[PDB]
């Protein structure tokens, strides 16, 4: 096994492509930007390419995966609601055959540390779990949806799911949300909106945009372990890859166990797109 | 009256030199004047250490300064007789880019100059300056200014003033030399961007329901009331019933409950800048004689936790029920809170309580001795010319016993108060050096205002010296062991030296003005400390 | 409650951008808050001209500021209803290196936090900073402070206060949205060495015998009395005979 | 018993880490042990700051240390009950490079080991090392050594001693836990080229005719005599003919208010605080005044600024009395004694001064002298008791000690037990009082601290100290027993059955003038948490 640098020109492109494949594979949540390659290691096989094992540092972008954008098509999210963390991925490459493939992955993500946000900006809307225990977040998304249905006479829409949420209390209870919808289907667009009550005046706002491999993502509580192996075998696993080829010739790949981070080079981790200690992973 | 050009500003601390041609008294007085700057402003001073601009203080002809920072460094003269703090403060205000108040551009609106009464060739000392040379710092003309000339300045005839206020009442007030005026501090702060001051660490008058960020303990038994002065005969010390609905003091009742119940008034956390502080406050103990006001210090244990407790002083109920002044020497070099344990002794024998108001915490020495005369206005009327009052004996850091003689009506001039220091015999005399050779005497009539910046106290300074002698003691030094030289007083069972100090320390009209008699009483501080180390 | 590190202090005038996503009501409320700063302190504002740090005010989600001068220049948000002058003033005090008053190191001496009554996921908004991070500016804890949170902030139940003053009177006061408090100005002035307000040109109440350096003419016939408020109905306006 | 290899010698200060697995009591007791090193030797200790070798003190199984500087740094264990001054001094002496005294090469000349009585699997704990591994530092074998094993060490049958001195009298003396012995300090001095201590600033018994370099005032009326014990001194009590010396100022003659200054040498304080201990008598008038002063530097390098620090008056007791004055000098100074005559017509006597000792340490917070203590032991039934006057700590907690002069728990032992007294402050103090380390010390009464081997027991007031079932250290007004004896609600007493044995109290000058001096400190150690 050859440990590789995180600033290497092949490793950088492979990580971007692998992350784009993960975003395309994902059925829910948001397109992830590659903050940097975090570790990289390679198994070499002569003329028929190599197998790469990558660890990444990553950030959540402004686009839901149902929009099907690449992460270069998407902006940096605001600091007070950034989701950040790390991915492990296994990826075959053979440029002479023009064959590139995400074999498997797992990712651990978190909302940005609530203490470190408070310290940076005390009034910033602190991010929260989107599950149905938060009645008032559901009230926020349904109020913004009701406002959108009252504004848009051509069609009417129903709440599918709430995808992101936060709140602030300065002028009063002030909730900010992103959520998915369908007409009255696969969810047809991503809504963004808010609900605020003062003791006297009340406000609602809304804007909305209309639009296998083994692996996983988890969203954990805030302060990055990642479980991943296609095999336990020290010999590695002769996994079929014949179906990758333009004529599906009989081809099988020896997947070794995931190369451990104790084999990191001094060229890892790489240079970050966003080095801020709030959202740069450990 | 400020020199407009911002190139003429100092950068604090002002580096300074005391030349040896200054008498010890003058060196000591200059340091005392710096302590007033450090206490009332963000102005600070450091000994010289090779800076490009600096002040050197020297005993030249007369008492004078260049104006503003001369970037090569500059002389202040303090000639003989200019030792009093207000004259030093006036000269240091010149070095700090101030002109005289009657030299303001607008001065003709506020003062008459009787040009024909000025001595010939002295008319220029009354030259005004234009608004290109000088800022008003957006402040009115201030008659109470320290910079303002006295009515009799450069005058031909000693009966006739050179300069008089167009508001005729201020004839009596122009050229006060107590202290900085409130507006002189305002102008100094507007000039040098000051807001804090180095040596006022806290103060409280309780006028705000916030109680100055004081807190009440919960490991104590009860609480001090934030008592409203509205109740009859039960006023605060800040306003003494002058304002309805608005005088406040903390009061710990001792009239009911068990003995040894207590309440710990606790101050907000403080961060001292020096190794020593003086907590001043005003209090009453009208309750049982077994009631204790105890002052406590909660201090940092070096873990960032202000939980350590240190008892510093105790006070108890004499037959005097009126507002007493207190001082407590604190020695805090780490974050600390000043505390007042009120304690009930014998509530069956209390008809009252313990009271607090007018708290002031300065990072200074305390007044070494503190003397209060009750009902002074009534004393001052009742007393004949040349009659006296004598302060109780006090002991200095070195253990020299001393006191002040107050002659309320000066026989030497009508309408003046004469106030004179003497060494008392005391328990230590048999081991102290004699004659007292270099102990500076500072006497101050406290302006009883809690905020030190508001205060404009009167203070006179001398150093006990070999030159101080009288034929009444066969031409020997006045400061020799009082048993050998002084005169006996069964009034305290002491000898007391011949008394030195000023006929007309202050005038009666000046004392009445500025609310020096805040409770109609008079509070005199004395310090008496060795300045030999300035030689 | 001020950020100790002097690098975090602005240098006036703070250059500002108003983003065009702001309503007119929010742009005008911002400029009105600036007038209050200029009127009560030496804090000043200027339009942007390419400076290294600046505020951009925004109609983003919520109403919030980074604390102190970020030397790259920083967002402030002013969401709906934060058009109120005092909420702009509060966010600009965050921009001027100030944390919430209940986030003082000593806050537990002055306010109860009812952690049990805070919404789960929001207890950290009641964190308190150590004294290496923040100064007291030698000021008391101020219940009247604009930087303080009201009793019903981040609460589970609308009837139940998250935060209460240990002196119980101040429950009726904490988290006022009138203006800067006198101690908020005292702090702001200690933080920026402000001695003179930009717009308070003069004021006078005649309490002092020099009548605020007014003078009486001589071209006129007569003079105004400086009148002592002592006569039976004839009281001053400052003190009303109090 | 010193490790010969010079590479094993620490270079001072020894950097230390107090690991948080130590109880507060152990942390405080280790800082107290460091003070004894700095007071009796040139050894010094500092908080750790990344140094290559260092001592980390930890609560592991029992008491142990690697011997000498291990150049990578090393553990010292201080387990349960291990947190006593002499036990900590024993383990620090191991780290400084000393083996146990019975492991000397020549030990056989001085002790018997009864091998048959050693527990099986402990034989090597009585090994002796050759003169290649060790060094006698050219000192005799010391039975009194702190590094010596107690006779019943590692025995099978608890009745039977493992180790005995050949000179049989020393068997009681061996394995003392009072503190370092003179020889141990002497061996430590030779090993670390120590010449003086860090916090013994001055001492004076006047035995030398130069009166320890002290000088008499001329800006006073009279002089102290350097009096010859022809009425005796405190250093010798007249044991030696012609050598008893003490300063005496007679007040039976002359006017009143007549005085004499005696002033120390000029002294250069290494710390902010010092304790001036001395012994004195005031057999003269009640109005005579013994005033301690400081002549400190006036900040121009001239020692002339007087500061009055304490006054002592005369009680009916005219026996030698122990004084302490806290000095707070950070610049060079003289301590001074003003003796003053009050009412000579009503003095038959004077003021006296012997055995002065100045240390750069806190003064004992409370100090109790029990007079004619041999007579007390002869008079007093088992389980009868004596109780100190009510001291107050720096925080204002009222406290005292209970002495049971004949222990009920065993023959020939004292019990000393601390208790918290009600006092004038209690209503403002926290309760229970805990994290406050009690140190009770029986003073050894040598005027030279290096000679002294004071016996000292330490504990920390704790929540775990609850008597069936509220904390003993909760507020005395509501968990203490009332005493008409001082109008005090003294609390339940905690301490040591057998603080010291009578047969040890007979020796070492613990009862130097046939009287027993107990020091107490009761100081908050919460800041060590
Ligand atoms: C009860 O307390 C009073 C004084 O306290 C006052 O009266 C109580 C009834 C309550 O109303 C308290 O709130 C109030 O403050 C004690 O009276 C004082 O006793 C002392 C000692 O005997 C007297 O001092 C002496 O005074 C003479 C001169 O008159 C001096 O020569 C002495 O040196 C000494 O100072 C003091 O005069 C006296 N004051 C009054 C007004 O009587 C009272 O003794 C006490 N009673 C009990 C039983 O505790
Ligand atoms: C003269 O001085 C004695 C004490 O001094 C001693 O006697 C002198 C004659 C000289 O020989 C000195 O060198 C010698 O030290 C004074 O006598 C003492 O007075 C006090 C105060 O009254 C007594 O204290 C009280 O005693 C009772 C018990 O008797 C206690 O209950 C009290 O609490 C309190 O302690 C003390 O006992 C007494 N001592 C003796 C031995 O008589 C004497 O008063 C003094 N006389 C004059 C006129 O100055
Ligand atoms: C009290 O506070 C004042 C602000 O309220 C300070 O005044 C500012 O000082 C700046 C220098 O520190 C001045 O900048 C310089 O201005 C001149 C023209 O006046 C230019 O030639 C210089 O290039 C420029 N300096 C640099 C490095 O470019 C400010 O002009 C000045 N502002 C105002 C409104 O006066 C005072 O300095 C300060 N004084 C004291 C004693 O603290
Ligand atoms: C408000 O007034 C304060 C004084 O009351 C100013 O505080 C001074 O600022 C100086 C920098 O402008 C500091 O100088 C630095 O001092 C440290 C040591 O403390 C040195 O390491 C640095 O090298 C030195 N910097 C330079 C350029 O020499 C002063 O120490 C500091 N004084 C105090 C008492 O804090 C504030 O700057 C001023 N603030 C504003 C916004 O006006
Ligand atoms: C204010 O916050 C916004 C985010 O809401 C920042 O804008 C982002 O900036 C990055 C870098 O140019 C882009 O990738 C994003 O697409 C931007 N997002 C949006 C919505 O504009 C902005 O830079 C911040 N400005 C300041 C001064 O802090
Ligand atoms: C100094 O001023 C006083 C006061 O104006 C002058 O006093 C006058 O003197 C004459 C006699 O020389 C008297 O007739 C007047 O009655 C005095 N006036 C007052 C008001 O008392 C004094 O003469 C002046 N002297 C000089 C040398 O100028
Ligand atoms: C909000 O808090 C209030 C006060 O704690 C709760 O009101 C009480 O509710 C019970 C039933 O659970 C009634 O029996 C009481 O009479 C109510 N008291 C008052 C003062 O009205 C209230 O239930 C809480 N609501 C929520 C949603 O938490
Ligand atoms: C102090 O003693 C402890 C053992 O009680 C040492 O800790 C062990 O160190 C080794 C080597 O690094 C580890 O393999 C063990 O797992 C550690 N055990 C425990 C219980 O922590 C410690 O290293 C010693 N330190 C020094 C400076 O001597
Ligand atoms: C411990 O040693 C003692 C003293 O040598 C032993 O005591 C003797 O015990 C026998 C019975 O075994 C008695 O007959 C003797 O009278 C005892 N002698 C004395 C002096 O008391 C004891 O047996 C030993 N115990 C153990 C456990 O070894
Ligand atoms: C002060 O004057 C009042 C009368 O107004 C009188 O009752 C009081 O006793 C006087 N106090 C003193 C100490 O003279
Ligand atoms: C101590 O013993 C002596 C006899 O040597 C006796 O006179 C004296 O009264 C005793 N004193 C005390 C305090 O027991
Ligand atoms: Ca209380
Ligand atoms: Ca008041
Ligand atoms: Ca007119
Ligand atoms: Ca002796
Ligand atoms: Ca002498
Ligand atoms: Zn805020
Ligand atoms: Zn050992």
């Amino acid at each position: 096994l050859l440990s590789r640098g995180c600033n290497d020109s092949d490793v950088l492109a492979v990580a971007g492509f692998a992350l784009r494949d993960i975003n395309k594979d994902r059925k829910d949540g948001y397109v992830l930007r590659l903050n940097r390659v975090n570790d990289a290691q390679e198994y070499r096989r002569g003329g028929l390419g190599s197998l790469f094992y990558l660890t990444l540092d990553v950030l959540e972008t402004d686009c839901h995966v149902l929009r099907k954008k690449a992460w270069q098509d998407c902006g940096m999210r605001i600091f007070f609601e950034s989701v950040y963390g790390q991915c492990k991925a296994i990826f075959y490459m053979n440029n002479p055959s023009r064959v590139l493939y995400l074999a498997a992955y797992n990712c651990t993500l978190r909302p940005v540390s609530k203490k470190k946000i408070y310290m940076t900006c005390p009034d910033c809307p602190s991010s929260i779990p989107t599950d149905s225990s938060n009645h008032q977040v559901l009230e926020a998304a349904t109020e913004s949806l009701a406002k959108y249905n009252n504004e848009n006479t051509s069609k009417q829409y129903s709440l599918f799911k709430v995808t992101r949420a936060s709140s602030q209390w300065v002028v009063g209870p002030s909730y900010f949300v992103e959520y998915l919808i369908k007409e009255s289907s696969v969810p047809v667009g991503l809504c963004k909106g808010s609900l605020t009550r003062t003791h006297w005046e009340k406000f609602v706002s809304v804007t909305c945009d209309f639009f296998g491999p083994r692996g996983s993502v988890q969203y954990l509580p805030d302060l990055f372990p990642v479980h991943l192996d296609l095999t336990t075998n020290p010999q590695g696993e002769t996994l079929d890859i014949s179906f990758l080829f333009l004529e599906p010739m009989e081809e099988k790949l020896v997947v070794l166990p995931f190369p451990k981070e104790k084999a990191r080079t001094a060229e890892c981790p790489g240079p970050a797109q966003n080095a801020s200690p709030l959202v740069l992973p450990p | 009256n400020g020199l407009r050009d911002p190139n003429t500003r100092w950068t604090f601390p002002i580096p300074y030199i005391l030349a040896d041609n200054l008498g010890l008294n003058a060196k000591g007085a200059i340091l005392y004047a710096f302590e007033m700057f450090r206490l009332k402003s963000c102005v600070d001073f450091k000994p010289y250490e090779g800076e490009s601009s600096y002040i050197i203080f020297q005993q030249f002809d007369g008492c004078w300064s260049e104006v503003g920072d001369q970037h090569v460094g500059q002389n202040i003269s303090i000639g003989q007789g200019c030792a009093y703090k207000a004259i030093i403060e006036h000269e240091i205000l010149h070095a700090l880019g101030f002109y005289h108040e009657q030299s303001r551009t607008d001065r003709d609106d506020y003062v008459n100059i009787w040009w024909d009464q000025i001595l010939s060739g002295y008319q220029h000392n009354f030259d005004t300056y234009d608004d290109s040379l000088i800022t008003d710092l957006n402040t009115p003309y201030d008659y109470e200014s320290l910079m303002h000339y006295q009515p009799f300045s450069f005058n031909k005839n000693a009966s006739v003033p050179t300069i008089t206020a167009k508001i005729p009442e201020f004839n009596s007030i122009i050229g006060q030399r107590l202290d900085f005026s409130a507006i002189d501090l305002e102008r100094l702060n507007r000039m040098y961007n000051c807001t804090t001051t180095h040596t006022l660490l806290d103060h409280c008058t309780f006028e705000k329901a916030n109680i100055c960020g004081m807190i009440q303990g919960t490991r104590d038994d009860t609480d001090w009331a934030h008592q409203d002065s509205a109740q009859a005969g039960e006023v605060d010390h800040t306003l003494l019933g002058q304002c309805t609905g608005a005088g406040y003091f903390m009061q710990f009742s001792t009239s009911s409950g068990s003995a040894e119940e207590a309440a710990l008034l606790e101050s907000r956390i403080l961060y001292p800048k020096r190794k020593q502080q003086c907590l001043q406050f005003f209090y009453k103990m009208t309750g049982s004689p077994s009631d204790r006001l105890v002052v406590w210090v909660r201090r940092d244990d070096s873990t960032g936790n202000v939980r350590k407790l240190v008892k510093v002083q105790t006070f108890q109920g004499d037959d005097d029920h009126n507002w007493k002044i207190a001082h407590v020497v604190l020695k805090e070099e780490q974050k600390f809170r000043y505390l007042f344990q009120g304690t009930k002794g014998d509530p069956q024998n209390s008809t009252g309580g313990i009271y607090l108001d007018d708290i002031t915490l300065t990072e200074t020495p305390c007044p070494t001795g503190v003397w209060t005369v009750r009902n002074f206005s009534q004393v001052l009327e009742n007393t004949s010319k040349g009659d006296k009052l004598q302060s109780p004996r006090f002991y200095n850091s070195e253990g020299y016993g001393f006191g002040v003689t107050l002659y309320p009506n000066s026989r030497e001039s009508s309408g003046y108060l004469r106030l004179a220091f003497h060494v008392c015999s005391g328990e230590n005399d048999a081991i102290l050096e004699w004659p007292v050779e270099n102990r500076q005497v500072i006497i101050t009539i406290l302006d009883q205002e809690p905020d030190v910046r508001n205060r404009m106290s009167s203070s006179m300074v001398f150093t006990t010296s070999k030159s101080h002698t009288s034929p009444a003691i066969n031409d020997t030094v006045i400061w020799d062991r009082p048993s050998r030289v002084g005169t006996y007083h069964t009034d305290c069972n002491c000898f007391r030296s011949i008394d030195l100090g000023w006929s007309g320390f202050i005038s009666h009209q000046m004392l009445k003005r500025r609310s020096f008699l805040k409770n109609d009483d008079l509070i005199i501080f004395v310090d008496f400390e060795d300045i030999t180390h300035l030689s």
